[PDB]
């Protein structure tokens, strides 16, 4: 009975599309291949004797349509920002979406920065310690999680829905 | 509405449609009129006496064959009915009719695995029905048949060179092509025209996030300079002017 707009943000390769269809299908592109697309899903979780319906918005995520995306995040009231652990600009671009959800909405949105393919070790750029301080010091927090593994991905959807005002 | 009980339910809305015209067009103004009179009337199907009744269905479907009646015969008094939507009209056709013929599927971004062959025909065509429907959810299905259509050929494209399931990311350089390539006729005026008078309850969903993709869509288009399709100054300058040649 409660119902919640979520923005997914983050530029190509991420893991957008992954993480959101290891959460609503409980699938990996390695281990089922593909059904339905993934830039929209509405899925429920129960929360602390509730319900959240999340409607899940996929965004396009190449820079040139980076002016698009207020219409998407539009009224959100959660955003998932996604970067790849394994690549660097990724996460300057994550902290880009971070500064412009607190400059050009919405003040009681639930951000949560998801660091993707932590399943991923020899590739690794992008330090938990930055990702948790930057997180630390903006008023939302930072999850690893894997799409391939499916680690931490249930618990950060949870943990957005735990938090809705 | 042709029994002989609907008799003051239809002089309600034909009195509607005549005091309509007394004030003068003024679409923010307009659609609210519209709206209150579309909540007003919904609420007076499920609570008539007579009605209670239908299922929640049937009532749905009252309520668009309302709004389809309604529309009709408010079509011309609200669709593209000023001056700054005939002029945004006209630069969008403009805009698209010379994109069109030099436009490529790499200036967006879109990737050579997710190649349809076709270029998406079928949903081309789905979104140029457009102008062949007057209520705000005829007009709104082709839209929404577009995106299915597009998705559809984007998971086909996927399974091909397996890949992983398409998104944002996938669907909407897509859309953008899509309608560059298909340049329905006062797209503008039909979009703000379904967000103005769709019935609001509907605009909800599944449906409204193809909608926002396609007013973005529109957006983009009516932007695009030689940066925002990756083509050099001078290469996109000439190109626009072989297309205005032809
Ligand atoms: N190892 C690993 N690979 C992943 C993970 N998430 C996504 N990928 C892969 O990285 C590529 C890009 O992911 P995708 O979901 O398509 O990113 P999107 O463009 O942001 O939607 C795909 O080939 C995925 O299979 C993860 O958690 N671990």
């Amino acid at each position: 009975s409660i119902n919640a707009k979520l923005v997914l943000l983050g530029d190509v390769g991420a893991g957008k599309s992954s993480l959101v269809l290891r959460f609503v299908k409980d699938q990996f592109v390695e281990f089922q291949e593909s059904t339905i697309g993934a830039a929209f899903f509405s899925q429920t979780l129960a929360v602390n004797d509730a319900t959240v319906k999340f409607e899940i918005w996929d965004t396009a995520g190449q820079e040139r349509y980076h002016s698009l995306a207020p219409m998407y995040y539009r009224g959100a009231a959660a955003a998932i920002i996604v970067f790849d652990v394994t690549n660097q600009a990724s996460f300057e671009r994550a902290k880009k979406w971070v500064q412009e959800l607190q400059a050009q909405g919405n003040p009681n949105m639930v951000m949560a920065l998801a660091g993707n393919k932590s399943d991923l070790l020899d590739a690794r750029k992008v330090t938990a310690e930055d990702a948790q301080t930057y997180a630390q010091e903006n008023g939302l927090f930072f999850m690893e999680t894997s799409a391939k593994t499916a680690t931490n991905v249930k618990e950060i959807f949870y943990e957005i829905a735990r938090r809705l005002p | 509405m042709r029994k002989p009980s609907a008799g003051d339910f239809v002089k309600s809305i034909k009195s509607f449609i005549v005091s309509f015209s007394n004030n003068a067009p003024d679409p923010e103004k307009d659609c609210a009129m519209v709206q209150e009179f579309f909540s007003k009337m919904e609420a007076a199907f499920r609570a008539h006496p007579l009605w209670s009744g239908c299922s929640e269905e049937e009532l749905d479907s009252a309520g668009d064959g309302l709004e389809k009646y309604v529309m009709t015969k408010l079509f011309t008094r609200v669709f593209a009915s000023n001056t700054e939507e005939v002029i945004a009209d006209e630069k969008l056709f403009q805009k698209m009719s010379l994109v069109q013929q030099f436009i490529s599927p790499e200036n967006l971004d879109i990737q050579p695995t997710f190649q349809n062959e076709s270029s998406w025909l079928l949903a081309q065509k789905e979104l140029q029905k457009i102008n062949m429907y007057k209520a705000p959810r005829d007009k709104l299905v082709c839209i929404l048949n577009c995106c299915k259509v597009i998705n559809n050929l984007l998971l086909n494209a996927s399974i091909a060179s397996n890949e992983n399931a398409p998104g944002a990311d996938e669907f909407l350089p897509v859309l953008i092509y899509v309608t560059i390539k298909a340049n329905p006729p006062q797209l503008h005026s039909n979009l703000l025209y379904i967000q103005r008078y769709r019935r609001e309850s509907k605009l909800v969903g599944e449906a409204a996030y193809f909608f926002t993709n396609i007013l973005s869509a529109e957006s983009f288009i009516s932007n695009i300079d030689a940066k925002s399709i990756s083509l050099d100054e001078a290469e996109f300058e000439k190109n626009m002017e072989s297309a205005r040649a032809r």
